[PDB]
């Protein structure tokens, strides 16, 4: 019995160091909250409306500051110099019992730090580049039958040939628990010279068909656009660079109809954006005044946002056909993250 | 003076608020730094 | 328990008040919202220009 | 100026709230600190 | 403990001497967005 | 682990579950840490993984 | 730096970017202030230069 009074009250006193730690590690994570939660406003702010706030460097400044804050309070926590939450923890486990291996495990996190255990990331050039989704191309979003895995709960959708991003998005998204998915189709234009006529070809987005006329030069098709804009549920917008952008909140797979023109040389190039960004430099045309030119349709990609951990996977095309050679939800990348 | 010095003025004007505010989100970037580290100190402090 | 008291939460809590609260008294007598101070550097942005 | 007033001078409605929270929680503090540096002086004082 | 208690008050009284200096940065600072306010008035007014 | 998921049944005294979805080490001791109630077990991943 | 930028790459551990319009020394610690955030650095440019 003295034997089991003076373990039981080591053990209580083990436990109090180990309860008090438990509050410094409890305190550092809600640090890390109110850093989260601050770096969140940043963000929205960061909104800018998308054109207003010249201060762009400052604020990457600002939030790059706000990130170093974070992997300063993911230090400094030298409870006894063996700083808990970042770096290598070795798992501990307190002892609370009068007998051996009797213990009780805690599993404190990696760290706050990047992408060694922030939000992964399942995107479509992730790997080296994306295919059909994502891209322009002739043929389209064909089959496949591409295999999701996270939470013991895998489910094999089902990808019919021709089904828009929007339509995959929504097709995947709900069964896998905590995942979500949406849909973009950012692609600009660049119509080329014309020789002799214009470019009277049709753009067939979802059910509607487009019917414009008379492409000499991007700002016709760009007026085109802007005057469609009841019809065809999808903005387009003309800097002053020259280059006409378009997008689509949706994401619907938007397609160039045949180019049954006038002229007799020329074509418009577009190009898609990217999942992650890096709009792409390589052009390609849709519709061309003379021989039909190839990549006639415009497919947007999707982003798959993951909390702890989501593979995805498919047979051949089917995995390429969707984020590329992938196959993993690495590369969290909370500290490339940009604003 | 006459004609140089009327525009020339807001060419400087322009950049030069443009890297004085700058220079104010720097500070406020290490002061709102500065109250998170200080409230995450007393916080660690305190459970010690 | 006598060689300190866990009361220190609420010297905490009092200084995380009255910083807030001189932060308030000087926006209510300034009338900004955004202080002419690091306050909200976009917005100090904004309104400079 | 519309403009800047809708980005800079405050909509003290909630502010003036605000200061009233802060201030009714300060002199809570106040109190809690009077009524906690008391403890260990009774405990003290009673079991010895 | 005690030697990483006293080592984060000190931490914190170099912080809030950190806080006081960019403070007064920021306030210099403010200042002389003031002048330039000033300096493209008085340039625009040297359109005249 | 290539071309499909590790599928494989946990059979623990009594109680017995199959897990499904693994395909990494960190995979694995999660999806065991989350049955190990039911299993009366301790899947506890370290530092290295 | 004579005729065209000293463009390279800047490998830190596992993240790596890679700087370009390296001209001048104050260039360098600009755009590297810019990156350290992902790269993990901290680009400090004092009064010397």
């Amino acid at each position: 019995l003295s034997n089991q009074i003076s373990g039981l009250n080591v053990a209580t006193r083990n436990a109090n160091d180990g309860i008090s730690l438990a509050q410094t590690a409890e305190g550092a994570l809600q640090q890390s909250t109110n850093i989260l939660q601050r770096i969140r406003d940043l963000a929205l702010q960061s909104a800018n409306g998308s054109n207003s706030d010249a201060d762009r460097a400052a604020l990457q400044k600002e939030v790059a500051a706000q990130q170093a804050e974070l992997t300063r309070i993911s230090d400094t926590t030298t409870f006894g110099g063996r700083k808990l939450l970042d770096g290598s923890f070795g798992t501990t486990s307190f002892q609370v019992g009068s007998n051996a291996y009797e213990t009780i495990d805690i599993s404190l996190q990696n760290a706050s730090a990047s992408a060694i255990g922030s939000y992964q990331v399942g995107s479509n050039g992730a790997g080296t580049v994306a295919s059909v989704a994502g891209t322009a191309t002739a043929s389209g979003i064909a089959s496949g039958t591409v295999n999701l895995v996270g939470g013991g709960q895998v489910k094999n959708i089902a990808i019919a040939a021709g089904d828009s991003a929007k339509a995959i998005a929504e097709k995947m998204d709900g069964a896998i628990p905590n995942l979500s998915a949406r849909a973009r189709t950012v692609f600009t234009a660049d119509v080329s010279g014309v020789t002799g006529g214009s470019l009277n070809f049709d753009v067939t987005v979802g059910s509607n068909t487009v019917s414009l006329a008379g492409v000499t030069s991007t700002q016709d098709l760009a007026d085109q656009l802007n005057s469609n804009s009841s019809k065809l549920g999808i903005t387009a917008s003309i800097n002053d660079k020259g280059v006409l952008t378009i997008t689509s909140a949706t994401g619907e797979n938007v397609k160039f109809g045949a180019q049954t023109g006038t002229a007799t040389a020329g074509q418009v190039a577009v190009k898609v954006q990217g999942s992650d960004g890096k709009f792409e430099a390589a052009a390609k045309n849709v519709v061309a005044a003379g021989t039909a030119a190839t990549t006639t349709i415009v497919t947007g990609y999707v982003q798959l946002n993951s909390p702890t951990a989501y593979s995805v996977s498919g047979t051949g095309t089917q995995a390429s056909q969707v984020f590329g050679n992938a196959s993993a939800a690495q590369k969290s990348s909370v500290a490339s993250v940009d604003i | 003076s006459t004609a140089d010095g009327a525009q020339n003025a807001i060419a400087v004007v322009d950049n030069a608020l443009a890297a004085i505010d700058a220079q104010r989100a720097d500070l406020a970037a290490v002061q709102n730094r500065f109250k998170n580290t200080i409230d995450n100190l007393t916080n660690i402090s305190e459970n010690a | 328990v006598n060689t300190n008291i866990a009361s220190l939460n609420t010297q905490r809590n009092l200084n995380a008040s009255s910083n807030d609260l001189n932060t308030s008294l000087q926006r209510l007598t300034t009338g900004y919202r955004i202080n002419s101070a690091k306050d909200d550097a976009a917005g100090l942005q904004i309104s400079n220009r | 100026t519309n403009a800047r007033s809708r980005i800079k001078d405050t909509d003290f409605a909630a502010e003036t709230a605000a200061l009233s929270k802060n201030q009714v929680l300060q002199q809570a503090g106040t109190a809690i600190l009077a009524q906690a540096n008391q403890l260990p002086q009774a405990v003290l004082s009673l079991l010895r």
